[PDB]
């Protein structure tokens, strides 16, 4: 009758993502410009450790932690317990992006990660 | 940027003295050789805070050089069906016929149904290529004739295609038509759907001996050699009801093949009924019935998803073996995998003196080393130890190359922190082909994976290896346990869960006293009657871990080495289809434990509660643990102390999952409450079921069910039951150099259970 | 503090044009008399920020004054078996067996089996005194003679209980045995159980006719006038096989009863097979077949729960249309409720000229008023407008009564603030037995109310009723539709789910559009199947709610009053039985509509995706919106503009529960999405299905799945489907005196879809 | 052999979950003293009504709002719109205990049950 080729069809809501994800950026950006502290909060403890992490640091990580895995970043093992790495995650089949830098253990790398999750944002701005 | 050069697995988890294990191997290229070595692993845990990785070279008769060879793998799943004289090529006009449910319709180049040569461009096939159905045919010189559908496939729609090749017209024709009801199909009758049309080409070839198997969802790659067909353009969804007749069909008979008719049977040449072999005890079978009557039988290859919706599933019955009618359909993924296939390149048979223990052969060539694990049991029937470790091989196939991290959006989310992965990790996303998925992952379709396969190599069974939730996952977490052990001097014995779901109570009657894992998350219905028969009649449980008997889970009776497993809900965002619930290798409805009033609580005292993995927590102890009739439990450990503080994993004797004590989940009545843990965070997560409705707050810190219960309970004939119910539990056996409570508690215990008297009644 | 002095229910929902609907009224003292009028229903809600409340009196027959008596009401659940000629009390030998499941066994005296006059102590019972099995008989002198059990019972455990009068020996003997398996018991076969005994006591007098009805799970309160046996000291628990032995049984017998064996069979003079009936479309009866062949059939009173696990159910079956001889049981409970069984105080025959719409009797008694709300069709076989608004009276049926806030912990969680309740909750918790539960409330037992009756006074069903969540819910709420279609002059009928369910699509197809209440969650598969065929042929809908067709129900073929609902997960911390999911009175699976493959998206376009009641949200138009094709719907709206923002419930036009666009679940590929709503805080809730695997964010303003989606899609033949996904809809119409985005949307829509040509397309 | 009478066998979940009421206890009674704007926040508007509750203010929430039913506080409509009172849920077949003092709007009872909720905490310790 009238529904014919499936490629004039698209998911629509990608239209409500697109827009749920940049006003929710913002937020992030603005949590963090509005509690710096957490920032040394994360760097000091990033498991949280004996020492749960803030409500406000808990809102930024609940946006990064659930992003899409494609493009994220994980920490990838050089040689353990001595030198790591920000690797980003590229389709199947293909190796990661590793970072240039270094970094002596996995506290160290999980705020460097943090640092340029929230770095990346900041450029989409 | 590190390079894993070789990787190998065995044909069997276990063997006892006079059997025979199988290895193989494969090398990135064909060149030099590789040593071969045994090794009887006691630590995995390299962590510096902890005792550091541990083993001992054990001399055998395997020790040796051996040639390095690169083996092919075939990947994906279809059904192939032997035909060497050729009958499935008819010299004249013949038709093929079938129904189809595709989800990757536009992932390029798909084989539906073929009897082709892809290097001559001989045969036949149906395939969905550009998004659209096509018949070709080919005679060896290069050329084909191919008849082009009109209207692109709609995915997971159902359509009835025919694929008619008319010599007498010099023509190819293909009938298209979309069968979708209520509820077989993405959406439903609302929407106005042109998806039905009648195509005709011109036919300027003969169709030509392909020399090659005749496939369901792939094409034959080359002639066929020495029997073996290479099956290539893998389809993703479902085949239902395939057959090929001896005659070109018309519209007529298109329209009537599409409502369900067997239009002029008698000219069958061949017709696969999928559900032919459903009983009450399922369909536990790869063989493919040729419902024709002319022994054109198939076979299954890499598992399918069997006992699946068909094109007539109309949603009255959700149970296979009680509608098989509606149950035709066959769900093949490009990325399934049972068996590599490889080649052997060396075996091992297990000789008098060798102790029953947690095994590998190191393998070592060039700058890279693999270590390939399996287990070695007493002789038959026997028992050479007081204590029994029960290796959870179960769920070792269930997390079996998890690539959690790579593919679940919430996967970090989940792990509370940035997962630290390695090169194990880099590999699998590399070459998927070799390696193929967890039931923790998706198909590339979307839908959970519900067969797992020990003849393949699992990189996350190697010792050495450190899994994203934080540290060490699950064999390697185990080798706590084994480090433990050894270091303290307890002679023990170990079987899989495998041997327990072979063996029964019988096995574990042979020892004082059996102990978990890390991490006994799936089970056997065996399993579980296997445990309660012996703590019910004077057995002796040590339960380390938590999330244990959670999954209810099914080995494959015609494969061995494949188990089945299929849950309604997983981290990665993979859907669980509505009718397909029961289990194709034994009929019964499996799933969680708790659904099937056997919750964990029933048999080992406590049941999962939460899961969280930012860091572990420490035990608090509870009045329970200063009554007199636990004394004997509490040893050198102060009533004011805290239990657990520090540890290799997360850094707590209790976190990453914790179960609780629950007298309406099955709790026995006399379970004393030694502990709880406390300090979970707000990643501490609770699974909705009817005990904990969804609302905010349902998280560590926050709701009374997340924490962890150290539980004791006694059973008839000095039997007994001692639960600690957190998997980071033995994780902190080793800390502080031994010295910490953990140690002392477990110590504990296992020194009056391996007494010659009851455990302590109450 | 004031005190609610009468209440009514009818005895049908709807009635068309000369039919006539009956009505049942009961005042706290029989004692003078009640006023009654009757009142077309236009606006419920009194919000002072809103038009107020608004009703018009109609001249009717049934107007005037009626004695006001109080109605004794029968609570709790049992079987009744008539037995006039004394049968089942013989003058000689004879014993009692059964298997029981006590799920209260300390609350207080419970009958389980008797034929047994109270008032006199006459007849005999078999009975929980004290927490123990007591076995008794009495002449009438008030004198009796008992036997006691040794062993106390444990709750929800199997036993086998043996009831013996020897008169031969002037003996009373009771047999007690606990039979537990692997899965039909709270436990399991580890915990030591000793259970069992055989105790024997004199028996000083004889068993007398007690003159009323043999009874199951209670005891007859005095000599049954009239032929109507009250029930009283009422049984929570399941009951199995009960029988009645003509002679004395001994040990051996009760031993071999206890496995399940049919000792000396010729001997019964009774023996109730609760599952005789069950068939493929279930046991949709209240009769109890007599195995024995002596003809005493017996029949539920007050809907117990059945299709229910047995003794002997094992877990291997779990769908009891496809294992009889292990769903054997009867589930009972003290609340259960599926008839006031009330006299009748007046009817009303439909008179010609009564317009289609909502209606109610409004009821004058001293300080008080009450109102009976009903329905009121056209002419059967006819339409008397273009509009037709379905009444969601499947889902009242649900809320029925509701005491969320007063049963459910996490309620005032799930409601975002301290609940604001009034006189009609006080009413219902100070005398439920008048009342009965909802199926969001547990039974005492702690098991989910799987059955809901509309003959009962309905509190919840008032126009001037205010529920817990924060403002108004189901039939209240949704006379702002009502309100809005009056004072907009729009013309319209109504119908009920009810008759929905009974005529099919042939209804819908009179109307040229269909509207929704504000919260349709629940739908028989037969309503589901009417929308999805009036839609694919030119019906145009209105989903203005969410949460719709959520539920599979199903209406009692015996009792249309009474529906059905088995849920695997509610509020209230009721667990839900294992083996019991399968509907008693269709057999079919049931449960949630997307896990029959029929999700709301399928039909209406959008479907389930949050709920959260501290308040509501607004809409921001998305890329849709600017597009041509929908330019009527956005006509008075402004394209930079919010929508929603402000309304009567929760001050917001997308609150309470939204549901969401998903192709994956069905939504037409021809969708179009207008706006999505915001400002949803941490209150908003996710439930967690195979698609949102629970993680620490899964809240509004955290996930993206947390809002709703406005969206249309055309069909064949000028068809359309409008839904705005968002259970407050409604409740934004009257906003600032009905001058406001929502109202010109729904305006826009309607005037759209009432016109004589197609709906546009897409 | 041993499990014979029921009475002999009490829920011992009830150790763990009394000692888990009093570390939460104290947990809310300093957030409030650590954090005392929350109590004016919530005066100001309960239902969060385009302000939703700040982090710490929710943590009390989620506390208060899922306790069990039976001696939980609701909210009592006397005269709507005009009367309201703090109610006291008691067992079936019983009224509920009211409260005293008359409130104008359920935004008021509900701050009113916010206080008179953290006195009670106060008084349990
Ligand atoms: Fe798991
Ligand atoms: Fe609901």
């Amino acid at each position: 009758s009238c529904v014919r080729d499936p490629s004039n069809y698209r998911d629509r809501s990608a239209d409500w993502y697109a827009f749920y994800d940049e006003r929710r950026r913002k937020e992030i950006i603005d949590i963090i410009d509005e509690h710096p502290e957490i920032v040394e909060e994360h760097a000091a403890n990033p498991f949280g450790y004996r020492k749960h992490p803030s409500p406000y640091l808990q809102r930024v990580h609940n946006y990064f932690r659930m992003q899409p895995t494609f493009g994220r970043y994980y920490i990838y093992s050089e040689r353990e317990w001595d030198a790591y790495r920000i690797a980003t995650i590229r389709e199947f089949g293909e190796l990661p992006e590793l970072g240039d830098e270094r970094f002596k253990t996995e506290e160290e790398a999980m705020h460097a990660v943090f640092l340029r999750r929230i770095e990346d944002v900041r450029a989409e701005l | 940027m590190k390079d894993i050069a070789i990787r190998g697995y065995c044909d069997r988890p276990s063997v006892a003295t006079g059997e025979t294990i199988r290895f193989y191997v494969s090398a990135n290229e064909t060149r030099g050789t590789f040593d071969a070595e045994l090794v009887r692993l006691i630590h995995g845990d390299s962590n510096p805070a902890g005792p550091g990785y541990k083993e001992e070279a054990i001399k055998s008769d395997l020790e040796g050089q051996y040639p390095a060879r690169f083996q092919r793998t075939q990947f994906g799943s279809y059904v192939e069906v032997a035909d060497p004289d050729a009958g499935l090529q008819p010299d004249g006009a013949f038709s093929v016929h079938l129904f189809l449910w595709s989800t990757t319709p536009s992932r390029g180049r798909q084989g539906i149904a073929s009897r082709w040569n892809d290097e001559r461009q001989s045969g036949w096939n149906l395939a969905i290529e550009d998004g659209r159905v096509v018949f070709t045919i080919g005679d060896g010189s290069g050329a084909t004739s191919s008849v082009v559908s009109d209207r692109p496939l709609f995915q997971q729609i159902w359509y009835s295609i025919t694929g008619v090749y008319d010599p007498e017209k010099k023509q190819l024709r293909l009938y298209q038509k979309s069968v979708v009801n209520r509820t077989n199909s993405r959406f439903g009758l609302v929407v106005p759907l042109d998806s039905d049309c009648a195509v005709s080409a011109d036919a300027t070839v003969k169709a030509a001996d392909s020399e090659t198997s005749l496939l369901i969802a792939g094409l034959g790659e080359a002639a066929a050699q020495d029997g073996r067909t290479w099956c290539i353009a893998h389809y993703n969804g479902k085949v239902d009801a395939p057959k090929i007749y001896g005659c070109a069909l018309g519209q007529d008979d298109a329209e009537k093949l599409s409502r369900g008719e067997i239009v002029r049977p008698i000219s069958r040449l061949a017709h696969w009924d999928f559900s032919a072999g459903i009983g009450l005890n399922g369909i536990p079978t790869d063989h493919v019935v040729d419902a024709s009557g002319y022994g054109h039988h198939g076979r299954c290859m890499n598992q399918p998803s069997r006992g699946s919706t068909g094109w007539n599933w109309d949603g009255h019955e959700e149970n296979f073996i009680h509608c098989p009618e509606q149950y035709g359909a066959l769900w093949f993924h490009e990325d399934c995998l049972d068996d590599c296939r490889w080649e052997k390149d060396f075996e091992f048979t297990v000789p008098e003196g060798l102790k029953s223990d947690f095994y590998a052969v190191k393998i070592r060539y060039e700058d890279t080393e693999d270590y390939i694990p399996f287990f070695v049991l007493p002789p038959r029937g026997t028992a050479t130890a007081p204590i029994l470790v029960i290796a959870s091989t179960l769920s070792y196939l269930a997390y079996a190359n998890e690539q959690i991290m790579h593919k679940a959006d919430i996967g970090q989310a989940v792990a509370g922190h940035t997962p630290v992965l390695n090169e194990n990790d880099v590999e699998l996303h590399k070459n998927l082909s070799y390696y193929g998925l967890s039931t923790y992952d998706g198909h590339i379709d979307g839908r959970g994976v519900q067969y797992t396969s020990w003849r393949r190599p699992i990189m996350n069974l190697r010792p050495k290896h450190r899994q994203g939730f934080g540290s060490i996952w699950e064999l390697p977490a185990d080798l706590h346990l084994i480090d433990w052990l050894n270091h303290n001097g307890f002679e023990y014995d170990v079987a899989t869960e495998h041997d327990l779901n072979d063996q029964g109570a019988e096995l574990l009657r042979r020892y004082k006293v059996v102990l978990t894992g890390s991490h006994p998350e799936y089970q056997t219905w065996a399993n579980a009657d296997a445990w309660e028969d012996y703590l019910a009649d004077g057995g002796r449980g040590m339960y380390l871990a938590a999330n244990g008997m959670y999954w209810i889970v099914e080995v494959h009776p015609e494969k061995p080495w494949v188990m089945e497993v299929r849950k309604e809900l997983g981290v990665t965002a993979w859907e669980a289809p509505p009718g397909e619930y029961h289990y194709s290798t034994n009929g019964r409805r499996g799933g969680r434990f708790r659904g099937r009033a056997r919750a964990t609580q029933k048999i080992w005292g406590t049941g999962m509660s939460s899961f969280g993995f930012d860091h572990s927590g420490y035990f608090v102890q509870m009045p329970d643990s200063q009554d007199e009739r636990v004394a004997w439990i509490m040893e050198g450990i102060d009533p004011e102390e805290r239990i657990g503080d520090g540890g290799l994993v997360g850094g707590g004797a209790g976190g990453y999952e914790l179960d609780r004590y629950d007298l309406a989940l099955g709790t026995p009545p006399n379970t004393l409450l030694l502990a709880s843990s406390v300090e979970h965070s707000v990643v501490y997560t609770v699974i909705p079921d009817d005990k904990a409705f969804p609302h905010p707050g349902m998280n560590g810190g926050e709701h009374p069910f997340v924490r962890a219960d150290i539980t004791y309970f006694s059973t008839a004939n000095g039997g007994g039951m001692f639960a600690t119910s957190s998997i980071s539990w033995l994780g902190s056996l080793s800390w502080n150099d031994y010295d910490n409570n953990v140690s002392k508690m477990t110590k504990n215990v296992l020194n009056q259970f391996i007494k010659d008297e009851p455990a302590p009644r109450v």
